[PDB]
């Protein structure tokens, strides 16, 4: 069986070129879902990094529309060509981040949202984003 | 190794697995009613009107009976959390094997038959899916 | 004119006639973004305006749609009479390529309207459904039973004050609804279903034909009244495939509702989301580029070919004898592979977006479509000649359930039912939509009678034209965007929202709260795989629809069945059901 | 506003120079000789008018730096199509009444007045294809 | 006397065009998955027989609705707090259709008499310290102080003292001090208060260990911490 | 009092600006720096509407809605092509320097800048150059600080300093490098600084108490509730998600706390999320605790209470009108004891007597901003009920408004009203045992014992 690169398949969470997970827990995929089968909570790493505390997707309701993947602004969640096993209890069809978080970057290999964002994390400082200038202090001498 | 499925597919799930037998062992080689059935396959949306029909077709078949709930509409409601749809076949029928998708591929039904017959005679499948580095980009064919 | 601007049709020869015959105060013409003049008639002048429209130089000879609307909670209703509920009648005329939408205002207490079942006979089921979903009674209806919900229902779903979500499951109510069926399968009284009680010496068996049969795409529970083995009267019993899809449009934003449009009537992937997307584009004010138009017509042609192949094969096989055209299903799978390579979803693609399309076509769709257009034509020719030279088909299905232009007009029949009587009315050619006008394809019609054989032959030569449209699409696909640059396109082209803050803000708000469509009303009528269906959206200025009315064709095609087969045998009814292209999800929405 | 050599004979008073397009300010003229690139001079003026502003109103505070950056790119040779048409849009939207004070209406007078008379020296800097995105890998760009 | 609390808000069965008022935005997310870890069969939405609101979105929250109890401000295109412009008749004015409150009493015709009781001048007693109430916004409320966020914000316990009376003892600016009011012997640091009248001591009212009832009472003995 | 907006003819109060009147009529004009409580300053320039005259001037002039008097013979047009383009370009200029972080912003689906960017129909970036960046400050344990997202609308500074009299927040720098924060890291001293989380249109000032356990606005579940940390009835709207109170937002009430809360009420809500709160009725069988049902608890309690020689009840002054009553009914009228000390109650019923039986009108919380003189005799109003302190602060600025209205200055031009005042205030005489927070504005403070006061 051959499946198109097209996402339809089994939702999956990916990681950026680094080791860190892509998701930033903004809830843009949880609200765009027609069915309402995504439910997460944002937690904050020590320095500044947003990440999902728990991520949970009800696969007994998911219709695999692909609206979630289309809404995610950080390319964290994607639809990959593979089907879920048909579980026995229906309770075991609720995936909880541990199951979903893949080891790789998925379809888009080099995109790093936090290289674009303007807020500081451990990696990048205030003036180290993409197309950004070093912060000029108001107490400067230059006019 | 003897199952004669009575496919109760209502909605687009039915016409999606219209060729379910293709991936079958005993059927399609002779040697069709719920009165002599062993396996019921609920595939389409479970409406508040078809529910008595489904329940009576369940009580007509005899006790060594296993029901498979295909699709995301039979499992739990669906995208249709609406006033006229029962929110899952398991609300009134004890399901044995669930299958996700909208609609699921015939491979899913084949694998469901195998997985159910293995009950008589993610955690177990997580390592493979969890750790895949890269995928084919959506730009070719 | 941008082809979507709010315009009242005061320069339309029909409102001038309505003014000449009723005076310039009997109605108020509303300015909408539909293509039809919306006049607000009074309840008392309804039956004398409808008949006047029916009797004209070039009359309005089809009632296309008739449903209510709940206005109790509607802020932006300027230029409209005071109303709580309202019923609208969209009358189609064919001799002049024009439509008109009458409207009647209603109060919550005095909630009733005279019945249209005397002018246009295809208003029986429409009024039954309007009374089922809204509490609007119709004074003078033959029988006004609930058609979509069971008779034991208590509320009226489509009202505003009715929760649109499933309620706690009721096992004892399921128990009662299951036991009472098996018990009261005892007296199929003619009076409740309107069957006049027979003669008491004929077959009073009242066979509830096919509660679950593969000929009809669903339960459909048709009830029969036979005298010998003839039918003398039959009433269909629908409602068994009704997932609330018009009330769901009021719970989902303009963007999230697209998968529901796909499920409205399966077998057609993008054919069903084309009218919704074009109607919400009218509501927004978007004019998609040429590339989007050609992409949409290519996808809808692929799905039309798919559904036509399935229908032809199923009828040929189900008549009793057939050549092993096992492959046509193989070709269906092939088309599905193409749709999967393009949209990524195969079945229910949910590809069409507001103001464009989800992705730009894949890099290798050219060869993918060219191999298909080189593999299909000879197969279809074989397909056309085997279905014609098969005399068993021309014997078992010829003159089985025949009606003429008059009946097809008065029962709301469209598609291949119509257009086989000789009424060359096709939406692609009459009212071109989504850059349909730029293709060369002749619309096949029939001569006089319209029976099963003629309908099937028409759907057969309705394939070569779809293949010609596909070949033209492949030969000249314009270069340009796949999403119209417009502040309301949904959502903004990804590669920009991933790196630009304005586009990110737009995408954020459009997928979180939904796009804000300004207050207005829109309508789009297309030619579906089986008949004509259209979306009549009403935006109250919010981020979701205030009302979504889907006119599906299989409704009227099923309503016509009792009139079409009276004095015919049960096998005639079976081949009739096998010939009218209909789906039960299409019927019940 | 800049003025060419033809306007050199009109009397130095408010009405005459006001009708000639320019405006008599402190009546202390400046003569720009041929060896001065106009884009460099207008950049030197707009960077003063942008760095010397205050922060109160958006059109000045946030639009003068954009003109400064466009002019730096034009004098470096990294202009792009839509630059001069973006500068001209700044001369209409920073005019009198659109900003809180008169600093920006006068700040954008030499710019438009140099564009009018010497557009060639501004176009000569546009040597790039407009591009603003970075081509994310898995997304196909929206074409034109 | 409370006959006016019946009009403070409409009772249950109050509907807006049949609909009851909504507690959640229309696009409330994660409805079939936010309770999935406990059980995948989602429960019925909770029933609110008490009031006119529903614990769901199947309700009504429109700017032009004819009620004065608004759960939140949202209008199409105006997501933020600025959505309160659509809910008031004139922006910055009262909420359209009035404001949700009923004064129980209205000003009387005739007033009280003059209270002919002037208190005598405060003369400080030797060996007794009248407690002057010092109230803090953070930490002076019984329930707010329990918030783990106010622990960072609330001040440290202290006992303010007049310099003329801090120097009268040996205590200086930060020395702990023990004092007895009842059975309890509290020991708090000392801060100098130049504005406080001499024969008084300050105490943070409400702050744990000091009951607000300790306002006007006099602690009988105060001395150094006796370490 | 009869303006013409886009051909239509409306009736407006001719005493307020065109932005206020057009927003009261239901029309949609974008605006960042106007606030219906802080007057109008023409800083952001984003509420531009074309203004004609003669009803036949076909070439009007762009003018800011919030600064034109909206007099009788006024002809404007919100939808003019030039006005549309200017309003759009005005947000484009703000977007030139914005940080690509909506996903990580504390306020998505709640941001006013997102609303106005989607409203002006701007969804395409022509800017190409670098953005200016800023370093943040530590403002306290309540509200955060992300100066990258500032659009320099001046609402924070105007509110915090001219309205609430903060004295430790202002603007620094100039020329597109402007900065709004504290002079140095440290906690914000003002009691009413929480309102900066909603006064600021962008996500620069966002509260930490919600930022820790965050949830987008749509996910929240609100209900009309009343602040319970103070004697005033400030109308709040607390939001819940995943079964715990996430934040407390302000709920407009044009008679009590129109737009502003305290910090004790906005941030002191964390006592409902405690993990030690009682969640089931338990019984102490000697030394052990056994969890009971609801019916079990009621049956047991009634069985023990029915065998009692007398049952008394002690209600509190923080329950509700029913909870106390309900209890009163359970124990008898006689056995119901108000859970406050004798002296705590005597001077509570005396205050109630002064309010009821004393023929003097007790103003609402917003009517306090309309009184000439104030005598705060014995109360630390800032620390006990602080919204009354903000209302008094608004009342003492009344003399500047009188001086401005005597010179025919409109009541929405706040800059001119303040400039005409020049630290001239109505008399206010506070009185307390020690210094207060209303001494900077008071004419004289009396520091003395509660007998000398
Ligand atoms: S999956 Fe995507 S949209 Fe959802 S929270 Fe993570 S980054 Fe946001
Ligand atoms: S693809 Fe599945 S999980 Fe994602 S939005 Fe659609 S239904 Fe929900
Ligand atoms: S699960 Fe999907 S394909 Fe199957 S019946 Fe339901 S909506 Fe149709
Ligand atoms: S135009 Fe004037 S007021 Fe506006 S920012 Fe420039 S100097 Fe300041
Ligand atoms: S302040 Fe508003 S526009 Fe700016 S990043 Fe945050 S949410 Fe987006
Ligand atoms: S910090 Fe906020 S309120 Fe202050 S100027 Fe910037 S955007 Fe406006
Ligand atoms: S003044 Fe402050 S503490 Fe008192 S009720 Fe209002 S918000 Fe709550
Ligand atoms: S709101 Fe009027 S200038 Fe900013
Ligand atoms: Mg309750
Ligand atoms: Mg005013
Ligand atoms: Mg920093
Ligand atoms: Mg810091
Ligand atoms: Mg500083
Ligand atoms: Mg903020
Ligand atoms: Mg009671």
């Amino acid at each position: 069986v051959y499946l198109p690169p097209r996402y339809r398949g089994r939702i999956v969470l990916t990681r950026d070129p680094d080791g860190e997970e892509r998701c930033v827990a903004c809830n843009l995929c949880a609200v765009a879902c027609p069915v309402g089968c995504i439910s997460l909570q944002k937690a904050e790493t020590k320095d500044g990094r947003w990440y999902p505390e728990f991520f949970r997707i009800n696969f007994s309701r998911c219709i695999f529309c692909g609206l979630c993947e289309e809404a995610c602004p950080t390319t964290a969640i994607q639809l990959t060509p593979d089907f879920e096993m048909g579980e026995y209890k229906r309770q075991d069809l609720v995936y909880e981040k541990e199951d979903l978080l893949i080891s790789g970057p998925g379809k888009y290999p080099e995109y790093n949202f936090y290289r674009m964002a303007g807020m500081a994390i451990d990696g990048k400082d205030k003036g180290e984003a993409e197309n950004e200038a070093k912060p000029i202090d108001v107490k400067s001498l230059l006019p | 190794n003897s199952i004669w499925p009575y496919n109760f597919g209502l909605s687009c799930c039915y016409v999606e697995m219209v060729t379910s037998f293709t991936a079958v062992h005993d059927v399609a080689r002779f040697g069709a009613s719920p009165r002599q059935a062993d396996l019921m396959v609920v595939a389409g949306t479970c409406f508040t009107k078809m529910a008595p029909v489904i329940q009576r077709l369940y009580d007509q078949m005899l006790e060594p009976k296993w029901v498979i709930s295909m699709g995301a509409c039979a499992n739990s409601g669906g995208m249709y959390d609406i006033y006229s749809v029962v929110q899952g076949v398991d609300k009134f029928i004890p399901v044995d094997v669930y299958i996700p998708g909208c609609p699921p591929r015939p491979e899913a039904y084949m694998q469901a038959l195998m997985l159910l017959q293995e009950s008589i005679g993610r955690e177990r499948k997580r390592g493979e899916r969890i750790a895949v580095t890269n995928l084919r980009t959506p730009d070719e064919i | 004119e941008p082809a979507w601007q709010t315009r009242d049709h005061l320069d339309d020869p029909v409102i001038g006639e309505l003014r000449n015959r009723f005076g310039p105060d009997a109605f108020t013409v509303q300015a909408t973004r539909t293509g039809v003049p919306v006049v607000w008639i009074k309840r008392e002048q309804l039956l004398e305006v409808g008949d006047f429209l029916k009797k004209l130089p070039k009359p309005y000879v089809m009632l296309f749609d008739l449903h209510g609307m709940d206005e109790r909670l509607r802020t932006h209703r300027e230029g409209l009479p005071a109303a709580d509920f309202s019923v609208f009648y969209h009358l189609i005329s064919i001799d002049r390529n024009r439509d008109i939408m009458l409207k009647v205002a209603l109060a919550e207490n005095d909630l009733h309207v005279p019945t249209f079942t005397k002018l246009f006979p295809n208003a029986n089921w429409y009024e039954r459904e309007t009374w089922d979903l809204f509490g609007i009674t119709f004074d003078g209806h033959p029988n006004l039973r609930r058609i979509m919900m069971p008779q034991t229902w208590k509320g009226h779903p489509l009202r505003k004050d009715y929760p649109a979500r499933a309620t706690e499951f009721s096992p004892f109510e399921l128990t009662k609804a299951k036991q009472d069926l098996e018990m009261e399968a005892l007296t199929f009284k003619p009076e409740e279903w309107g069957m006049k009680r027979g003669t008491e010496n004929e077959d009073f068996m009242f066979l509830n034909l096919g509660p679950n049969h593969p000929s009809a795409h669903g339960a459909f529970r048709i009830v029969l009244q036979l005298d010998g083995e003839e039918i003398v009267d039959c009433v269909p019993d629908i409602g068994y495939h009704h997932r609330g899809a018009e009330k769901m449009g009021e719970r989902q934003s303009w963007h999230s509702y697209i998968p529901y449009t796909d499920r409205i009537e399966y077998l057609g992937g993008c054919v069903n989301e084309m009218p919704y997307v074009l109607a919400v584009e009218k509501l927004a004010g978007i004019t998609v580029p040429d590339r989007v138009n050609v992409i949409r017509v290519m996808l809808s042609e692929l799905f039309r070919i798919n559904s036509h192949l399935l229908y032809i094969s199923t009828f040929i096989q189900d008549v009793g004898a057939m050549t092993p055209v096992f492959f046509a299903f193989t070709d269906r799978q092939k088309i599905y592979d193409l749709v999967e390579a393009i949209t990524g979803f195969r079945m229910h693609p949910a590809w069409f977006r507001i103001g464009g399309v989800a992705h730009d076509l894949p890099r290798g769709w050219d060869r993918l479509l060219r191999e298909f257009l080189d593999w299909m034509p000879k197969r279809l020719a074989s397909y056309e000649k085997a279905a014609l030279q098969n005399t068993i088909l021309k014997g078992r299905s010829q003159g089985v359930a025949a009606y003429g232009a008059k009946e097809a007009l008065e029962w709301g029949t469209t598609g291949a039912g119509l257009r086989a009587t000789g009424i060359d009315f096709d939406v692609r050619k009459a009212r071109p939509y989504s850059g349909y006008e730029n293709f060369d394809f002749e619309i096949p019609v029939g001569g006089g009678v319209s029976d099963c054989y003629t309908r099937v032959m028409l759907k057969v030569e309705e394939l070569r034209q779809s293949l010609r449209i596909l070949e033209q699409c492949l030969n000249n696909m314009p270069e340009g965007p796949f999403k119209a640059d417009h502040p309301l396109t949904t959502p903004p082209p990804k590669e920009r929202t991933l790196q630009h803050i304005e586009t990110l803000i737009t995408h954020f708000l459009q997928v979180s709260w939904g796009p804000v469509m300004p207050a207005n009303e829109s309508f789009q009528m297309i030619e579906a795989t089986k008949g004509i269906n259209s979306y009549y959206l009403t935006s109250d200025g919010s981020t979701m629809s205030y009302r979504t009315r889907v006119r599906t064709p299989s409704f009227a095609h099923l309503q016509q069945i009792p009139a079409a087969i009276r004095g015919s045998l049960v096998s005639d009814l079976i081949v009739y059901l096998g010939s009218i292209d209909f789906v039960m999800s299409d019927v019940d929405r | 506003d800049f003025l060419t050599e033809a306007h050199l004979d009109l009397p130095m008073e408010f009405e005459s120079i006001g009708k000639a397009g320019s405006r008599l300010g402190t009546a202390l003229a400046m003569a720009v000789d041929h060896e001065i690139n106009m884009v460099s001079l207008v950049r030197n003026l707009e960077e003063f008018f942008a760095r010397e502003s205050c922060g109160w109103c958006t059109p000045c505070r946030d639009g003068l730096p954009w003109s400064v950056k466009i002019l730096r790119a034009l004098e470096r040779g990294e202009g792009q199509p839509g630059d001069i048409e973006t500068l001209e849009q700044l001369c209409r939207f920073l005019g009198p009444g659109k900003t809180f004070c008169a600093h920006a209406p006068g700040a954008v007078e030499p710019l438009q007045s140099a564009i009018k008379y010497f557009r060639e020296e501004f176009e000569a800097g546009i040597k790039q294809p407009f591009s603003n995105t970075h081509l994310i890998n898995g997304i196909q760009p929206n074409l034109l | 006397e409370l006959a006016g609390i019946k009009d403070a808000a409409p009772d249950a069965t109050f509907r807006i065009r049949g609909q009851k008022l909504a507690r959640e935005p229309h696009r409330y997310s994660g409805r079939t998955a936010m309770r999935a870890n406990i059980s995948v069969h989602e429960p019925r939405q909770p029933q609110d027989i008490d009031t006119m609101f529903t614990f769901s979105m199947e309700g009504n929250n429109q700017p032009t609705a004819h009620r004065s109890q608004v759960p939140f401000a949202w209008a199409p295109g105006w997501n933020s707090p600025q959505a309160w412009n659509k809910f008031q008749d004139e922006v910055g004015g009262k909420l359209r259709f009035g404001d949700p409150g009923v004064r129980l009493f209205e000003t009387s015709e005739n007033g009280l008499d003059y209270f002919t009781s002037v208190p005598a001048r405060f003369q400080p007693q030797d060996g007794k310290w009248r407690i002057a109430p010092y109230y803090h916004l953070f930490g002076s409320d019984e329930l707010s102080q329990r918030a783990p966020v106010f622990q960072s914000r609330m001040p440290q316990p202290y006992i303010k003292l007049n310099p003329a009376d801090a120097a009268k003892l040996g205590v200086n600016a930060g020395t702990r001090v023990s004092f007895s009011y009842d059975g309890n012997t509290v020991t708090l640091p000392v801060e100098i208060a130049e504005g406080l009248t001499a024969g008084q001591v300050g105490l943070p009212m409400g702050m744990s260990g000091i009951a607000p009832v300790l306002a006007g009472a006099h602690l009988e003995d105060l001395k150094e911490a006796q370490q | 009092a009869t303006i013409h907006v886009d051909g239509k003819e409306y009736e407006v109060n001719g005493a307020d600006n065109l932005l206020e009147a057009c927003l009261s009529l239901g029309l949609d004009i974008p605006y960042f720096c106007w606030h219906p409580a802080l007057g109008s300053v023409g800083a952001c320039r984003q509420c531009a509407v074309k203004q004609y005259q003669n009803a036949e001037d076909t070439r009007g002039r762009l003018v800011m809605s919030c600064m034109t008097p909206a007099s009788d013979g006024t002809f404007i047009s919100i939808d003019d092509e030039e006005a549309k383009q200017f309003r759009e370009s005005v947000v484009e200029w703000l977007m030139t320097n914005h940080p690509h972080d909506c996903p990580v912003c504390e306020e998505g689906g709640n941001c006013h800048l997102q609303d106005m960017t989607v409203m002006t129909g701007h969804s395409f970036r022509r800017y190409r150059f670098t953005k200016r960046t800023h370093r943040n400050q530590d403002l306290g344990p309540f509200i955060s600080h992300e100066m990258n997202r500032c659009i320099a609308c001046y609402r924070c500074v105007r509110y915090y300093k001219d309205y609430a009299d903060g004295t430790d927040l202002g603007v620094y720098g100039a020329h597109d490098n402007v900065y709004f924060g504290r002079p140095e890291d440290g906690t914000l001293e003002s009691e009413f600084s929480g309102n900066l989380v909603e006064i600021c249109p962008t996500g620069v000032f966002t509260d930490k108490t919600h930022s820790e356990r965050y949830n987008r606005k749509w996910d929240m579940q609100f209900a009309p509730s009343i602040c319970q940390q103070c004697s005033i009835g400030c109308n709040i709207s607390p939001g819940e998600r995943y079964g715990e109170l996430r934040r407390i937002e302000n709920r407009y009430n044009g008679t009590v706390n129109h737009y502003f809360l305290c910090d004790r009420g906005r941030f002191g809500y964390g006592y409902v999320n405690l993990k030690d709160r009682p969640r089931q009725p338990v019984q102490r069988r000697g030394d052990d605790f056994i969890t009971l049902n609801a019916e079990q608890a009621m049956q047991g309690a009634a069985d023990i209470l029915r065998q009692s020689k007398k049952v008394i009840g002690i209600g509190s002054p923080r329950a509700s009108v029913e909870s106390n009553f309900a209890l009163r009914e359970l124990v008898g009228e006689e056995n119901f004891y108000t859970g406050i000390a004798h002296g705590e109650q005597e001077r509570l019923q005396l205050a109630l007597k002064v309010l009821r039986e004393g023929g003097i009108y007790t103003p609402a919380l917003r009517e306090i901003e309309s009184y000439d003189a104030v005598l705060v005799l014995g109360e630390d109003v800032t620390q006990t009920g602080a919204r009354v302190a903000l209302a008094v602060r608004q009342a003492v600025k009344g003399k500047a408004r009188e001086m401005a209205a005597a010179q025919k200055v409109a009541d929405w031009q706040i800059a001119a009203i303040l400039n005409i005042g020049q630290r001239a205030k109505h008399p206010l005489f506070v009185t307390n045992v020690d210094d207060t927070r209303l001494d900077d504005i008071a004419a004289w403070t009396y520091r003395a014992p509660v007998e000398d006061q």
